[PDB]
């Protein structure tokens, strides 16, 4: 019963470590990140 | 050259209806210059036409 | 091409997350099947008892 | 029984890994990275 209580409670680890990865998956790139791409993209433009 | 102005500028990861739309409107913009200019002179490179 | 190299970082940096994710789903998977043989290696104790 | 569903499950965790890193290394640049080698290497001509 106790080896059973290891086995579970390690579990709980990988799955925090499932969800965590993919909760930083599904939203990839946050507010930020492609405001410094749209930012950086906008002084291509001033050449012509 | 003004494709590869193109698909450098398009070539991001996020790609929306506005940037792409812009990036088309440079796009038209280059095309439309080189479109518009007239011949003013010519040389013919071999003696006979 | 600081444009287009910090996308192609923010891109070979999620990949590397699917690699971590899917690492993580499958020690979660072959835990459970841990406990499975568990299980029953109890169930035979029990028997034993 | 139960322990060789382990062993096989966990073999294919183990492939999943090796596949997507193969895949990584096969098209080991993108349309991306080598389209900043050209452009950085533009700016080099303009010297003369």
């Amino acid at each position: 019963d106790a080896e059973k209580t290891v086995l579970e409670k390690s579990k709980a680890g990988a799955q925090s470590r499932f969800d965590s990865y993919g909760k930083l998956y599904d939203e990839n790139i946050n507010a930020g990140e492609n405001q410094a791409m749209t930012l950086r993209a906008s002084a291509a433009g001033l050449t012509t | 050259k003004m494709m590869d102005a193109l698909l450098q500028s398009v070539s991001q990861s996020q790609l929306n209806a506005d940037t792409v739309e812009d990036a088309f409107m440079s796009y038209l913009t280059s095309f439309e210059q080189v479109a518009n200019l007239k011949v003013i002179s010519a040389y013919h490179d071999n003696i006979n036409n | 091409a600081d444009k287009i190299s910090q996308s192609e970082t923010y891109r070979r940096r999620r990949q590397e997350w699917e690699i971590q994710r899917n690492n993580a789903e499958a020690e979660l998977k072959q835990i459970d099947a841990q406990l499975k043989s568990l299980a029953v290696r109890r169930e035979a104790a029990v028997l034993q008892k």
